[PDB]
């Protein structure tokens, strides 16, 4: 009688072994899959450093992120943070950024592009701004680094299920 | 009891072994698309994620 | 436009809203979301806007309708469900593969796509015509038409053009009418505010019978045609069960059933259950769902539909009875419409009243019992039409001292209450007589009386028997039953009978759970004339428990007589129950010896 | 902008109105931190948010925002499952996160398309006392509700591991064709007692196939609130897209009550029904409508829920909503618990108001509800006759009564006393039931109907 | 910082805050009294000032102290009396010449007299340290040593100075970690948020019993260490006695002593009684004064000192979880603790709840007794600590159903009454089988049973015959003797000498306040060895009055092993135990002949 009651006992400490075994080892078959998910994100982020160091393919792009991002602002004025050669590139096309913001929205174009004297990681940033307004208190890190990052979120669901579903 | 402290490593040792496959497939079908994912990953970037 | 000035959980404020009423219909953002204007302040209005408020971008334009919530009525409303803002919820299956609407949804408010098929009336042109007159009418009940066509109220004239028998859509005009030039032409349809009553030329003394077909509810107090009843529930009371009585057996023409927040489960057995039931009117196509139109909502499903779905479905019963129709109103559960005035007061910043519901629940409970009734139909041929409402309530205080129960039992007229320890015992519809009353009774009894029934005597002596059962009860729990005579065991013996026998009546097949008036009648008789014998018998000399003993197989023959079907014996009383007075009273002599 | 002020765990923002109902909002502390929040509120240029993380350490104009442009909206896969999560959906075991395959609402259902077609085909759990007296079916809610100081948790525990060692036999005779998972939601358990449920999954087999998640109370509110929905999700998408039916176990619906009513002292709520929000019906019943069959009609949520009773009376607010709402309810009673009844399921109000549109046949009789009623009806007369024997005394009571005491007696240590490792069909007890109630002559047996009794008392 | 903008009683406003978290700690005007941020709305926060405004003036500066509201745990924290916000109040003796501190005026959180001898852990120049690694560990009383320096949690890094051994201050420095760039400097003593519990690599599910000894309370409902515990109290009827003994007979690593919010003259009872008692493992230095460190706040003091007072013990302990102790927190009482948040809720002007106690309540109570168990420490190492917490509580509002009580009922896992009858008795704890529960039996026995004893089988026969003892005694008044014979005569005797030797004790011996594990099975097997071969005896044909004047001398002498020796056959094993198995057997043939 009782001999059932442990055997049982047991029976479910060998069942209880079998289950953190294979549970283990699903999650060797998700993370290997995760470490080939963000080695196509390796590959996404040096062909970023590679178009950011371009001054002349990398302007139509450096363009749209600042006018996309003044958008996600609607001020009248507003603050532009970048890198120290993008600056150049911000200088050389004010009045077209100007132009497409007032043209995308009811609004009448932007007063004024200051071009910031801060500057971000040339290390761990490469391209893009921090767009801010006035006073600097919203800002939207609308930098290559952050859409890619932002992409992955959202990105994720479509690539798991095309290749592995 | 025995064979449930030293017969529950060789379930470990099935465990192992078969997910050798997996994590070569992985590799395998993750390396061939991994270009063409890039490409729709840098058009939706520089454009609104 | 409108500009939305804030979405703050399902409120939402915009700004520079012009010609806005106090319950005027609106349609928020690019989505269009079902709202509703509740209050002003200032220039700004706050609307609550009741259909998922989730990913509502803020600065879109408001959208007025330019009058209030409304209903559609005409044609395509029986044997299809809708909900409580009147779009249509099986349109809705077809196109997003969903049963209920998520949000986006932007459907016309009836199908009007089908066509529906038009007879004139004994109207011509050059005939005058009123509202409320019947210009046609479309076949669509289980043996008659069921959607009579209307001139709509306040509008009278002389038909220009009458169209003749053919099948149209809703959409198409088949109608001009000319006073004064050209009113507007109209349609198979109209519309019409549910914040306001469709008129009728008078309201009438409610004087006739409303079958329930539960035997103990009928009983104890019968319902009339324009009653009003209040019934509180607490969960697993076989409210369903009720509902699906009143749906079949009932002498309306219509059932209307609503659902007013319901668990969704439950409003999908109810529907597939009645094309399978077959009409007692010798019913086709659908025989029962043929006379039914659904209002059914789910929990969460948009407080607007909840708010709402008491008024829109009695503004549909106001409709058929403007036809002369008799409907009955089953809500289901007001309880929960109680609940969605709790959270309205809230939300707004409104203070509410005792017991932190508010008692502008009052009134507006008020006036949704006024818009039924008994009546005499709108428009110049006169029939007589109904409107009866029968509305659920629960606690919400686990008492019937909560503010709920206690304001929709003022204003009614039939009240049957709930028993949780009876309910213990297997008994459902569970009253008492402590608990219950209808005004009504006296008249209905008279009525009964006629058809064939001792109803008026029988009433008396059921409410003084069960009474008198509840006083000498407490003595024996208490005390002992070897303090008190035999006599008053007696009592309790002759009402346990009745306590098995009428109150569960919940029915496993029809027979079970239904019982027409005749049949009700002789179950009540037989019992009554056993306590009269019984007393009797013992009183000469015999004993009390050789009384019980000899009667014995008699109680379970009266027991067994709800499982049988009533179409057995000469009519409706069964040759069971005719055979069973003469072996009461061939029983007594042998009790007595 | 910056964060203007801070009010518990809701933070006043300054913003600009434009983000949309729901959508994240991230504030930048100069602590290094970055906390998630989500709109409550949006406003004129201000809005009102509760945080995911914290509820403190939030300083003023030092702080910044900047948004996501995404509604909150649950990453869902049926890769989470085989794994152990906290109540915002993250491993606890650190390693690869839940991610998606779908995003799916919690502020409001997704598709909405619950049941057209009555839950009737049964479910089995391997236990007499809720199956027979109580008929559970695949869409169905049946709650259990039990009073403080009770193992509501160990009552839930042999739900569990019995339900899918019956569903092969079961599979036989008509009631599951389709993989079964199960999904665990903890609000304010203990963490010796989570132990206990991920160890009853090992049991089963459906460790593998189940998703936990555990939300303390000493982690902030506003992940406990989450918690729930976060299930509900999870739950309709297996149900949804592979057909399954997955039971849904939601511990404790009081705990999820308390998190709601801090949320409201900290609104501008007043609290309605006994210091709880007067919205408390919006959020039960947020709950309760996903519940029921799902498109394709092989899928389906099946619920679950446990409520102790937090001042252990059925007139308190919390239990007589959720009663409603709900099909039903189990009754567990103290004064069994005590006496080493096990399971404690007193039957003096347990009732399931599907119970003759739960069965069919093929699998049940139809005479199982019938059985129900006898069995129900002579339980609650047998307990007002033990009533009566406990003041008056044997001598004095009557023949009827000295029956029905006897009734109960038999009931409490065969019927509602069984094992906690023991299995039991549908069929098998209702034998048990015919010999119990077969103390009692035809007269006095009435409940059903001379047909089905002439064959069997 | 910021300017005070209002004064409104208690609640102090200050404007001009521009960055201040809802957390932080403040000193406000030039009183410089205590306060905190409990919401802040714009540039004007709301702070509780918890001691007295009376001569705070509008427009005085209000400075940040920079860090929130956090304490200090170092070495020297044993043999010290603070309150929950930690101030010494032996210093204040000194000093003010008042045990209660004087407002406007604070004093360092840990002594600054004390100098304490630290000696390096294992860590070295340059070596690599992670979070929970033992760094070094230093003495916190001269007889042993306790606290041992872990590196703090969200830090990790190499450390570029490693201070050698020696005796250092408080005050001074040892450590600094480099990773970022010199991370910060770090000391003997760390801090850690008060209502931030430390943290763990993870928890365990508690099967280790407490160290009490208390012989009742080990076999009939197994005292837990790592549990839950709620005990009933009035106050001074036995419960605060009971935490009296609870810290005498215990003999754990730490014992951390929360008054929440006590009467004053139980503070003091406390503090003089402890160094005057001895620790049952035989240790010195004022005994159990030195294994306890205490938060003694008495109601009258500041209502911050008594929130922050379960908080503060709570990280203490926890933080011992960390070291690899063992820690008994006893807390007197949650129903004052309840209390002082329903007055900060009403003075705020913020809505309380349920019963006039705030929304915040169940959160809070809820979040304390999880946060209590057994855990293994965070860091490679891994030592194993436990937190038992036992809580007192009192009816509050005079009713012991309102929600404050019956919240933690359902939480707890641990129950053992109080009873006023049983406590003049002199039974302490005051419980039966029915006043109280363990739900952590389960497991327990299960871990008694592997370390020797036949524990499982009879701890439930020990339950079993106090039950029927009180059953059988029902039995002799309404049925009569007639009922009665001298198999159930001899079941009434068992539980006579059980209730003798378990339940009542006081500490009348050293010997009677601890009993080891294997002397608590001993004296169960001689009561259930009498009980079995009684039984068989008298139906061999024996009387009760003479089994029980035959048993006699065997009787008496297991009465009496309280007072006996438990060293008597070794150190934990009692010998009279082992020799009474075979004068049992000579004693049934006396008996039965």
């Amino acid at each position: 009688g009782n001999f059932k009651s442990k055997l049982k006992k047991a029976m479910l400490s060998q069942q209880i072994t079998k289950s953190t075994i294979a549970n283990k080892m699903r999650l060797k078959v998700l993370s290997a899959r995760e470490q080939s998910l963000d080695g196509i994100f390796e590959e996404t982020k040096e062909k970023l450093s590679g178009i950011a160091n371009n001054r002349d393919e990398y302007k139509p792009i450096l363009q749209s992120l600042i006018v996309e991002a003044l958008l996600k602002l609607l001020e009248p004025k507003a603050i532009v943070k970048a890198l120290e050669r993008d600056v150049d590139l911000i200088e050389s096309m004010k009045d077209d950024i100007m132009r497409e913001y007032g043209e995308k929205a009811q609004r009448a174009p932007l007063e004024e592009i200051v071009i910031s004297n801060d500057y971000l990681n040339k290390d761990l940033v490469s391209g893009g701004v921090v767009v801010s307004n006035a006073s600097d208190k919203i800002e939207i890190n609308n930098t290559l680094e952050e859409r890619l990052k932002l992409l992955s979120e959202e990105a994720l669901p479509a690539i798991r299920l095309e290749l592995y579903g | 009891e025995q064979k449930n402290a030293g017969g529950v490593g060789e379930l470990e040792k099935k465990a192992e072994a078969g997910v050798q496959g997996e994590l070569a497939e992985i590799k395998k079908i993750a390396e061939k698309k991994k270009d063409d994912v890039v490409k729709i990953l840098i058009e939706t970037v520089i454009k609104p994620s | 436009y409108g500009a939305i000035y804030s979405v703050s959980g399902p409120v939402v404020i915009a700004e520079n809203m012009i010609g806005c009423a106090m319950y005027e219909l609106v349609k928020v953002g690019h989505d269009n979301l079902v709202g509703e204007v509740i209050r002003i302040d200032g220039d700004k209005a706050t609307i609550q806007v009741y259909e998922e408020t989730a990913g509502l971008t803020v600065g879109d334009p408001v959208l007025r309708t330019g009058k209030p919530l409304s209903v559609e009525l005409g044609p395509g409303l029986m044997e299809t469900i809708y909900d409580g803002i009147q779009r249509p919820l099986k349109a809705i299956k077809e196109e997003s593969q969903s049963i209920y609407i998520p949000r986006g949804i932007d459907t016309p408010a009836l199908d009007r796509t089908i066509k529906w098929q038009f007879t004139p009336g004994k109207f011509q042109v050059g005939d005058h015509i009123s509202g409320g007159d019947i210009y046609g009418s479309v076949f669509e009940n289980s043996l008659i038409s069921s959607h009579k066509i209307l001139l709509p109220p306040r509008s009278r004239g002389t038909i220009t053009w009458i169209a003749p028998a053919g099948e149209y859509t809703l959409d198409e005009k088949i109608l001009e009418v000319e006073f004064d030039g050209k009113k507007s032409d109209f349609t198979l349809y109209h519309t019409w505010p549910v914040r306001v009553p469709r008129p009728v030329t008078e309201k009438l003394s409610a004087d006739y019978p409303l079958l329930t077909g539960q035997r103990v509810l009928d009983a104890l107090f019968p319902c009339v045609q324009g009653g009003t009843t209040c019934i509180p529930g607490a969960f697993g009371c076989g409210k369903t069960v009720i509902s699906q009585s009143l749906s079949k057996y009932s002498n309306s023409d219509a059932i209307i059933y609503v659902g007013c927040g319901e668990r969704g489960n439950e409003m999908a057995e109810v529907l597939m259950e009645f094309p399978e039931l077959y009409t007692e009117m010798s019913g086709t196509k659908e025989p029962i769902m043929k006379r039914t139109t659904l209002v059914a909502n789910t929990s969460n499903m948009p407080v607007a539909a909840r708010e709402a779905s008491i008024y829109t479905g009695i503004t549909l019963a106001e409709y058929f009875r403007d036809q002369g129709k008799n409907v009955s109103m089953i809500a289901d559960s007001s309880s929960r419409w109680a609940e969605a005035l709790r959270e309205i007061s809230g939300r707004l910043g409104e203070m509410p009243a005792d017991q932190g519901f508010p008692a502008y629940l009052g009134a507006k409970l008020a006036s949704f019992y006024e818009r039924a009734g008994k009546a005499v139909a709108l428009g110049s041929p006169d029939r007589t039409g109904s409107v009866s409402i029968v509305a659920a309530v629960s606690p919400a205080g686990g008492d019937f001292s909560d503010p709920v129960t206690t304001a929709t039992l003022g204003i009614t007229q039939v009240f049957w209450g709930l028993d949780k320890k009876l309910a213990q015992r297997k008994h459902f519809p569970s009253i008492n007589t402590s608990v219950s009353y209808s005004k009504y009774t006296n008249v209905l009894n008279k009525f009964y009386d006629s058809n064939y029934p001792e109803f008026p005597v029988l009433r008396d002596r059921m409410k003084e028997i069960l009474s008198n059962a509840e006083e000498l009860e407490q003595v024996v729990q208490l005390v002992g039953k070897s303090a008190l005579s035999d006599s008053d065991k007696i009592t309790l013996d002759v009402a346990t009978l009745i306590k098995e026998d009428f109150l569960q009546q919940n029915g496993y097949s029809t027979y079970d759970a239904f019982c027409p008036i005749w049949k009700t009648f002789d179950m009540m008789r037989a019992f009554i004339s056993y306590h009269d014998e019984a007393q009797k018998a013992v009183a000469n000399g015999a004993n009390w428990s050789k009384l019980a003993d000899s009667t014995g197989d008699v109680k379970h023959a009266v027991s067994s007589s709800k499982f049988f079907e009533p179409s057995r014996g000469e009519k409706e009383v069964h040759g069971e129950f005719e055979k069973l007075l003469s072996t009461m009273q061939e029983r007594f002599a042998e009790s007595t010896d | 902008n910056t964060v203007s002020g801070v009010n518990g765990p809701l933070v006043i923002l300054e913003k600009v109105k434009f983000p949309r109902y729901n959508e994240i909002v991230n504030l930048t502390l100069p602590d290094g931190t970055v906390r998630q929040g989500q709109v409550l509120e949006i406003r004129g240029d201000r809005a009102i948010v509760q945080v995911f993380e914290g509820t403190s350490g939030i300083d003023v104009k030092k702080t910044t925002v900047e948004f996501t442009g995404e509604s909150l909206r649950i990453p869902v896969s049926e890769d989470m499952l085989g794994r152990i999560f906290d109540g915002s959906g993250r491993p606890i075991d650190n390693g690869p996160k839940v991610f998606a395959e779908d995003y799916l609402d919690i502020n409001g259902s997704p598709i909405n398309p619950y049941a057209r077609i009555y839950p009737e085909e049964m479910i089995s759990t391997g236990v007499s006392a809720i199956d027979t007296m109580n008929s559970i079916a695949r869409g169905q809610k049946i709650p259990i509700f039990s009073a403080s100081g009770l193992p509501h948790n160990e009552i839930a525990a042999q739900i569990c591991r019995q339900a899918g060692l019956v569903r092969p036999t079961k599979d036989v005779h008509d009631g599951h064709e389709e993989n079964f998972s199960i999904v665990f939601a903890a609000m304010g358990v203990n963490l010796e007692t989570a132990r206990f449920f991920k160890q009853d999954f090992e049991e089963n087999g459906s460790l593998e196939r189940t998703s936990l998640f555990l939300n303390l109370a000493n982690d902030p509110t506003i992940e406990r609130i989450i918690t729930p929905r976060l299930a509900l999700t999870t739950a309709e998408y297996l149900a949804y897209q592979t057909e399954r039916h997955v039971l849904t176990i939601l511990t404790d619906m009081s705990s999820y009550a308390d998190a709601l009513r801090e949320v409201s002292a900290a609104r501008e709520e007043v609290p309605g029904r006994r210091g709880y929000p007067g919205y408390m019906y919006t959020d039960l019943s947020t709950i309760y409508e996903r519940a029921g069959r799902v498109e394709g009609r092989n899928g389906s949520i099946t619920q679950i829920p446990i409520l102790t009773m937090p001042n252990d009376d059925i007139t308190h607010p919390i239990p007589d909503l959720t009663g409603y709402i709900t099909e039903g309810q189990i009754f567990v009673d103290r004064q069994l618990h005590n006496k080493g009844i096990y399971p404690p399921i007193n039957v003096l109000p347990s009732l399931s108001r599907l119970m003759k549109s739960a069965i069919g046949e093929g699998m049940t009789r139809k005479d199982h509800g019938d059985v129900s009623n006898q069995l129900y009806a002579k339980y609650a007369i047998g307990k007002d006759a033990a009533a009566m024997k406990a003041v008056v005394g044997e001598e004095a009571l009557s023949i009827e009564d000295k029956l029905s005491l006897e009734f109960l007696e038999k009931f409490e240590k065969t019927f509602i006393t069984q094992g906690a490792y023991e299995d039991r069909t549908v069929f098998e007890s209702l034998d048990q039931a015919w010999s119990l109630l077969r103390i009692y002559p035809k007269e006095m047996l009435n409940r059903i109907s001379p047909k089905i009794l002439d064959e069997f008392y």
